[PDB]
């Protein structure tokens, strides 16, 4: 519609005007020493151009304009507004140019953490990890950023947020075929969650998952861990999870795979299963 | 004599699994030597040793029946001390067995 062409033309004109203004700013400063008013006016024009490009759906141009404004205002010794523009560029380029958004968010993280604002740095780290996982299959970078964000939030004593990041890291690690870390993280979260009335009800689930994660290591330790969980968290015994694990262990004890799959199918019929649990159960069933 | 901390391992071969004797490395013990295996202050079990090279040093291999009776697991830490039977009184003159079917 008219939006595309009109916004493109007007944004191009405004950006050219800003470019001419910044070009003449050097001469103005040399001949008269106007100060930084011209640079601030040019930065305002560039921010306006970025806003129009964002409305124009040309994400790349808006991100580039935001980056230029961030650089120019950082040259003006205003690191806070420079970081604001860098975060704008990161969240604009996120969809258009993921790599550019990555470096923009990294620069914003550096600028913010220079001031000790650990919460914003942790949020940016979480954003970077989320982008890495969603777009790329570089699990290691996502895990590193998640761990850094969890450490940042732990240093802020903000509980209930590091727990979810640690759980995500543990689940992805278990998917990566490293179970000791997953077992430890799940057990730690479960023991942190028992005392909480609200989360106690979900605690059992964590325990169950941990017990399944220890199943691959060896049967004997699986039975031992089942006993330890039953004795330490007696309420867990009431849940159907204990019965399911006991039936699965009984089926494995006699190589009775048919009973194993019948029980798994019945439980799936009762409640649909998740991809992670399905993969874990299938991998166990190979033996 | 004094006893040393050791690692639990899995039985290497079916013959020694049926022998009902813990398989050990020659560098640690020798075949026929008795041992006492401690898993806790109240849990000491007496085994007789048989040697097989495949056992990695620092570990003792047990058969599935042994692991079920003593509750031993792969990778578990134990204390192993060489043991001597008092043949003046610990010799076996009579013994009773309840024989069942291992495979139903």
């Amino acid at each position: 519609g008219m939006d595309t062409s009109g916004k493109q033309a007007e944004a191009m004109a405004l950006l050219a005007e800003a470019e001419r203004k910044v070009k003449n700013s050097q001469s103005f400063f040399s001949g008269l020493f106007g100060g930084s008013s011209k640079i601030e006016e040019a930065c305002e024009i560039y921010a306006r151009a970025a806003n129009m490009f964002k409305m124009a759906k040309n994400w790349s141009a808006a991100g580039n304009a935001f980056c230029q404004a961030a650089q120019l205002h950082l040259q003006l010794q205003s690191k806070h507004d420079a970081a604001t523009c860098f975060v704008d560029a990161g969240n604009a380029f996120k969809k258009a140019d993921p790599q550019e958004a990555i470096n923009c968010l990294m620069r914003a993280i550096e600028i913010y953490t220079d001031m000790g604002r650990f919460t914003i740095a942790a949020k940016h780290h979480i954003s970077i990890a989320e982008i890495y996982e969603t777009e790329l299959v570089d699990v290691e970078k996502a895990i590193a950023h998640y761990e850094q964000s969890a450490d940042y939030y732990k240093g802020e004593e903000s509980n209930s947020s590091a727990n979810k990041c640690l759980l995500k890291v543990a689940g992805y690690a278990a998917q990566l075929e490293q179970y000791q870390k997953a077992i430890d993280i799940y057990e730690q979260v479960g023991t942190s969650a028992m005392d909480s009335p609200l989360l106690k009800y979900s605690a059992k689930d964590y325990f169950f998952k941990a017990a399944l994660c220890h199943f691959c290591i060896d049967m004997l330790n699986a039975k031992l861990a089942v006993q330890k969980y039953e004795e330490l968290f007696p309420a867990f015994s009431d849940s159907r999870e204990c019965k399911l694990m006991k039936k699965l262990l009984e089926a494995h004890e006699e190589q009775n795979v048919d009973s194993y799959t019948e029980s798994v199918k019945e439980y799936d019929s009762i409640s649909r299963l998740d991809q992670w649990l399905t993969t874990m159960l299938l991998r166990i069933k190979k033996t | 004599m004094a006893g040393r901390s050791m690692q639990a391992a899995r039985c290497p071969t079916d013959e020694l699994s049926l022998s009902n004797c813990a398989v050990v490395s020659e560098k640690d013990y020798q075949s026929g030597q008795h041992v006492i295996v401690r898993t806790s202050p109240n849990h000491k079990y007496i085994f007789t040793l048989r040697t097989h090279p495949s056992v990695v040093p620092g570990s003792v291999a047990f058969s599935l029946p042994q692991r079920k009776w003593a509750g031993l697991s792969i990778g578990q830490e134990i204390e192993v001390a060489l043991y001597s039977f008092d043949k003046a009184k610990q010799c076996i003159g009579t013994m009773t067995i309840e024989i069942d079917f291992l495979q139903k």
